[PDB]
């Protein structure tokens, strides 16, 4: 019960979701307290949630103040069985790194142009992104449909061997020149036509090939911003929170 | 696969007028025959057949009518021709030829397959395939279902055919608001009946004054008594007995009055007395629509026909542990991040059963770890809808202490089986894309199961093995452990706790206060959601107790239940008890208007065959206006590939069973892909040419015959009751927006189409998202009929809005409606929009102009606050002629700038401009000092506290949207956005404080209660 408003863990006016981003993938025992919806609210992360604990906790008050409650549990807790650990702290102190108005203002406009830029080269590549996955979702699909009509055509091909031999057979014994040359121009128009869509279907692999890298590629590069513009938000918020606790405040 | 186009070849969306098709003949003969692209089939064949002598061996080819044609579609399926009449430019072709081939096999089922793959947007053929032995237990085992709803449709025929196809668009209750009761003339209504005295076909109107509760058959009695004629009393009432040979239709479209409902209780007559407009109904024959009824046929599919130790849970004495092997690859750029892991968490739902265990960190360019991962979870004490939720992460710990944690792909896996067994031995699985906005590490709410595309991360696992298949215990051994488990303002507390919305804060207190007071908590129904999240679901003596109340739980609200099949239940006697309370208390009207909602909760159902799918499923094919927007919104779906398979196995089941619907949404869909092929062409090849260069290209196809049979005739999938017939081409544009979406017009064909409307406009757009819009509009509709069921006339005139496929959608054009900047345009003042609907609305009928501008500026006012709608100006606002104000394009809601600006502030989308001041105050100086703007505030004020009361409503509704995609409704705190507006943390006196100082800061001034400071009196 040393100090009052000063207490690290004290947040006070901040609401549910700010107490979420600031608990999220923390270890059990991390914690802090706020102002309650009203009085106050103490959200303590355990078994990979976040538990609130009201604060008026049993009917037969003990504590004298927040401050004599929190590290009555803070040193050592089961009556469950969890013992506040480490605290959220007011480090968020360090992030902004200038004194005056001026120089903090000037360094908010910096990372707020920063921001825009990289947000707007972001949603450029997952434009980007998502139109070479459907690309290569269709390419995917024109090869499937290529394969079946190349069986087709060599079933095609099949199928006239298995008639034309009985009667190329005949023929030859008949002396009938003109009769074969007919049979073997028509297989030759569809052996190049076979050959024809055999050329196409390679093109479109190698297009695929292509597409497939480049898709990789907007992969990596995305994977590579999104960490970066996450932090760049996070400062340029953490800047514009200084400037509204420096100003005239309501 | 699905097709990648709406073209007419592979890379070619219009054929050019002639066409060379390679035509492989029977004796192994291949034909290039110049067709016209619109020619038939059997005029294709015969030209061929002709060709084919001038050919060797033609001596081997049988007559041409022995013969079909066989061909591969863009969809890579060899599809048999077995409609030839069917041009060329329709069949869909992958590349110009045909195959000759004697038809062979069941004509009759390959006939409806290949009607239903088209319908779906997916050859049936695919599902044979599926090796999935669940997906083909779903085949067969959702057939009952499609049989029992085909049986009860020719139980009662042809009246129960007749209420499948044309089902009463009813209100929930007879049941009228006092102001609705009160524009009656002392509970009687003014209707008009018409009479089309057949032959020559000419009208005969009797304007009739009736019981507004009046049946159906009373309304026809009192027709038959005020007939032109001379006859006596007891002549009339003799004429009268051979009645109930007639039925009731609305003018102008296909609505019938064929159920014993009170005239009030349909929608048409209900929204007649409200907005004062008389009622034109038309007589005519039960005979002349039961005739035009086929009977529905269904026949159990080919797939019916044919076919595709053991330790409790409860017995396994050990903990949880899974095995992270290895990951193909990642697409990391090596220089940018350190390292990669594998995140791990056991989850019910959004909630994790114990702590989130990660694998060590790795090389990007050796993405293996060998690694057993431990959870501080006990195995018997595993949930059934237990889950694994992992993904692969990178870590950039390059800037001081600081790290920077991403996912790179992510997955979900049921830890039990459709079966009930626990995932046993080794497992692969497909990851899937992070969704764009999704910063956290894990994905709890996206959907279970391995990717299809095989072409992405692949992460190799292994579960645990305990000598035999482990199953989940049954029921009767459940029951028994929960045996072995086992002043009065407490009662007070538990009201306050059942009272508050369902993202209200839950205190460890009130958790332990809920669960020890889980007995008399029956007392209180409603308080269950409340109740469940109490409950440890890390423990089974909790959970088998959970299950003890839930069997005998009393049944609540469906709009209560509706919360309970969300992505926070996943347990499936919670799930099922919610569906139970559907079944009993659900009706058609309600279920039609959270039908979205509905179909969007089918995605978080861990398992293909689920008591919700039955439900619906059951209800489509009972009701064709149910059965219509199930159809498209599941269709809207299918491209993606999170939900296809599920999607296209119901779709399957329901085209399989909707009997002669299945012809009038091929229409619906054939009609659709040339607009969606018609708007790529512009978008694409013709995007650098002018206006004035794609309007002739426009009029030029349109005019084909190909497209004229496609595009007039059918139904509209906006509006089924709406007939489509005739284009007036005329009236037919392309706009000069961005997306350059087409603005068209049809005849409506309906015999008194001038007294309902005598065009049908609609907005085709291709390139834009229409899910927000179709959501928002459908809350306006919600917001709307909460509204005046308590006596506010706040008139929205929401607009119909359907998403079709992927940004691809109908938007129904508002009549008679201009922006407020085509106004500003005809005048520059201030007053230029009072004087517009003044020189509209001249002398008497000007005071009922400035009501409903009044009125719907109020509704308007507090919907765009609430929802945090895109800003409004000049150009997204429209006003009709008669003052109705109109809202358009809202593209974003809830908070849609909270990452890009840091500001956290509740903004007012729809700020009054002086211009709108000056309309409400009618043309004063100081407008808010107005009687007229003190009554605008009171309809504000009544409107916002009314939405307040039903916040739990609307937050189940957005709750019930996660699964969807939608980039602004991702987790619960994108909803806590309608928390804050709605203030929802404060007292109502407080809520209204709040609401006043928002419009207050907006409006910079001007906006007063004449209730008192203390308390608002
Ligand atoms: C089809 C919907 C609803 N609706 N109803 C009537 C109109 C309309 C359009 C233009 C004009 S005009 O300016 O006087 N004119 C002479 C050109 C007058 C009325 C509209 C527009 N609208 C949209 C358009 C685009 N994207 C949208 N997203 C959601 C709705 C929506």
């Amino acid at each position: 019960n040393m100090s009052l408003q000063d207490a690290e863990w004290y947040w006070g006016d901040i609401s549910r979701e700010e107490v979420n981003e600031k608990l999220r993938d923390t270890a059990d025992g991390t914690f802090l307290v706020r102002d309650a919806s009203t009085d106050y609210t103490l959200t303590l992360r355990k078994g990979g949630n976040n538990k609130l604990i009201k604060i008026f906790f049993s009917d037969p008050l003990t504590f004298s103040s927040v401050v004599e409650l929190i590290n009555h549990y803070r040193n050592e807790l089961a009556q469950l069985d969890v013992k506040l650990l480490y605290p959220v702290s007011k480090q968020q102190d360090q992030v902004v790194k200038e004194d005056n108005i001026e120089a903090v203002g000037k360094k908010l406009h910096e990372y707020n142009t920063q921001f825009q830029e990289k947000s707007r080269e972001y949603d450029r590549l997952y434009e980007e992104y998502t139109r070479t996955s459907q690309e290569i979702q269709m390419k995917r699909t024109a090869i499937e449909a290529f394969n079946e009509t190349i069986k087709i055509f060599e079933e095609q091909c099949q199928t006239q061997e298995r008639y034309s031999k009985e009667y190329i057979e005949k023929f030859k014994r008949e002396g009938n020149e003109k009769e074969i040359q007919r049979i073997m121009h028509n297989y030759d128009k569809l052996k190049s036509r076979i050959s024809e869509i055999i050329d196409s279907r390679r093109r479109l692999e190698e297009d695929l090939k292509k597409q497939a890298a480049e898709y990789r590629e907007i992969d990596k590069r995305m994977n590579s911003i999104k960490p970066d513009l996450i932090q760049l938000r996070k400062t340029r918020d953490q800047y514009l929170m200084w400037l509204t606790q420096k100003g005239v405040r309501q | 696969p699905p097709r990648p186009s709406s073209g007419e070849l592979w890379g070619i969306h219009l054929m050019p007028p002639r066409i060379l098709v390679e035509c492989l003949l029977p004796n192994g003969m291949i034909v290039t025959l110049e067709c016209l692209r619109e020619a038939t089939l059997i005029t294709i064949k015969h030209e061929l057949f002709k060709e084919a002598r001038k050919y060797p061996l033609h001596q081997l080819l049988q007559d041409e009518s022995s013969y079909i044609f066989v061909s591969v579609t863009q969809e890579a399926e060899r599809e048999e021709f077995f409609d030839e009449t069917r041009r060329l430019c329709d069949l869909r072709l992958f590349q110009p030829f045909l195959k000759v081939i004697e038809p062979v096999g069941n004509r009759e089922e390959k006939i409806l397959n290949r009607e239903i793959g088209f319908a779906i947007g997916m050859p049936v053929c695919e599902f044979d395939m599926v090796k999935d032995p669940e997906v083909q237990d779903f085949r067969r085992n959702i057939l009952n279902v499609c049989k029992e709803a085909v049986d009860l449709r020719d139980l009662n025929s042809p009246h129960s055919r007749a209420m499948y196809v044309y089902p009463p668009n009813v209100e929930s209750s007879p049941e009228l608001p006092k102001h609705i009761y009160n524009k009656l003339d002392k509970g009687q209504i003014i209707v008009v009946i018409w009479v089309i005295v057949s032959p020559n076909n000419d009208k005969q109107k009797y304007t009739l004054k009736i019981n507004h509760d009046c049946v159906p058959e009373q309304v026809i009695a009192e027709a038959i008594r005020k007939k032109t004629r001379l006859s006596s009393e007891q002549l009339k009432l003799c004429v009268l007995e051979y009645q109930g040979k007639y039925i009731l239709k609305v003018c102008g479209c296909d609505e019938y009055f064929l159920e014993k409902y009170p005239l009030s209780q349909y929608k048409y007559i209900r929204s007649c007395i409200m907005l004062g407009r008389m009622p034109n109904l038309m007589l005519m024959a039960k005979e002349s629509l039961y005739s035009q009824l086929p009977m529905d046929c269904f026949t159990m599919p080919s797939y019916s026909r044919r076919i595709s130790s053991t330790k409790s849970l409860w017995v396994i004495n050990s903990a949880l542990r899974i095995k992270i092997l290895c990951a193909t690859y990642v697409n990391v750029n090596i220089r940018d991040i350190d390292k990669i892991y594998v995140r791990t968490g056991i989850y019910h739902g959004g909630e994790p059963l114990c702590d989130n265990v990660n694998t060590q960190r790795v090389p990007c360019s050796n993405p293996r770890w060998n690694e057993w991962l431990n959870y501080d979870i006990y195995i018997p004490d595993l949930p059934r809808a237990a889950r694994l939720c992992l993904s692969i992460c990178s870590v950039k710990g390059r800037k001081g202490a600081k790290e920077e944690h991403c996912p790179l792909a992510w997955g979900n896996i049921n830890l039990f089986d459709y079966t009930d067994t626990l995932v046993s031995g080794k497992m692969a699985l497909n990851l899937w894309p992070v969704p764009h906005g999704l910063e956290d590490l894990l994905n709890p709410i996206g959907v279970t199961g391995s990717n299809p595309n095989k072409e992405t991360p692949c992460l190799e696992l292994e579960f645990d093995w305990f000598s035999s298949v482990v199953k989940f215990p049954d029921m009767s051994v459940i029951e028994e452990h929960a045996n072995w488990s086992v002043r009065e303002n407490d009662k007070e507390q538990l009201k306050a706790i059942s009272t508050r919305d369902p993202l209200s804060e839950i205190t460890e207190q009130e958790k332990d206060f809920l669960w020890s007071h889980r007995h008399y908590c029956v007392t209180i129904p409603e308080i269950l959601p409340k109740l469940l999240l109490s409950v440890k679901w890390n423990s089974r003596d909790e959970v088998a107790q959970m299950y003890c109340l839930v069997k005998d739980w009393p049944p609540i609200k469906p709009e209560q239940a509706m919360e309970l099949l969300d992505c926070n239940y996943p347990d499936p006697m919670v799930r099922g008890f919610a569906v139970r309370c559907l079944e009993k208390y659900l009706t058609d009207d309600k279920l039609s208007q959270y039908l979205i909602q509905l179909v969007q909760v089918l995605k978080y159902e861990q398992y293909l065959d689920n008591l919700l799918v039955r439900f619906l499923l059951k209800k489509a094919l009972t009701n064709q206006r149910i059965g219509h927007f199930f159809f498209w919104h599941l269709k809207s779906e299918m491209h993606n590939k999170t939900v296809s398979q599920r999607f296209g196995l119901l779709l399957e089941s329901y085209c399989r069973a909707c009997g002669m619907y299945l012809k009038h949404l091929n229409r619906q869909v054939e009609a659709m892909e040339k607009l969606i092929n018609l708007t790529d062409i512009l978008k694409q090849e013709k995007k650098d040419e002018t206006q004035k260069v794609q309007m002739k290209f426009l009029v030029e196809q349109m005019r084909r015959p190909d497209f004229m049979d496609a595009l007039q005739g059918f139904l509209s999938p906006l509006n089924p009751a709406h007939q489509l017939g005739n284009l007036r081409l005329e009236e037919c544009r392309i706009m000069s927006s961005a997306k350059r979406p087409l603005w068209l017009n049809w005849e409506n064909p309906d015999i008194m189409s001038e007294l309902l409307f005598q065009n049908n406009e609609i907005m085709f757009k291709n390139g834009d998202d229409l899910r927000q819009d179709m959501l928002t509009l459908q809350i306006i509709r919600i917001m709307e009929n909460i509204w005046q069921n308590q006596g506010l006339d706040l008139r929205m005139l929401p607009y119909g809005c359907l998403s079709i496929g992927d940004c691809v959608g109908l938007i129904e054009v508002v009549r008679n409606s201009h922006t407020i900047m085509q106004i500003q345009c005809k005048g520059f003042n201030s007053h230029t929009l009072h004087q517009w609907l003044k020189d509209k609305n001249k002398g008497e009928i000007y005071d009922a102009a400035i009501d409903l501008f009044t009125r719907s500026c109020a509704g308007y006012c507090v919907a765009t606050f609430i929802l945090g709608i895109g800003d409004r100006h000049n150009s997204n606002i429209m006003v009709k002629d008669d003052g109705q104000l109109v809202h358009i394009d809202f593209g974003h809601f809830l908070d849609h700038k909270k990452k890009k600006f840091g500001y956290k502030r509740e903004r007012v989308p729809f700020v009054l401009t002086q211009d709108f001041l000056i309309v409400i105050s009618k043309g004063a100086q100081e407008c808010t000092k107005t009687r007229e703007f003190e009554r605008f505030q009171e309809m504000c004020y009544k409107a916002y506290l009314a939405i307040r009361q039903h916040a739990n409503l609307f937050i189940n509704l957005f709750s019930m949207m996660l699964g969807s995609g939608m980039p602004e409704l991702q987790s619960f705190d994108d909803i806590a956005y309608i928390r804050k507006t709605l203030a929802l943390d404060k007292t109502e006196q407080e809520a209204l404080e709040y609401f006043m100082k928002q419009m207050n800061d907006a409006h910079h001034g001007g906006w007063t209660t004449k209730m008192d400071w203390i308390f608002h009196t």
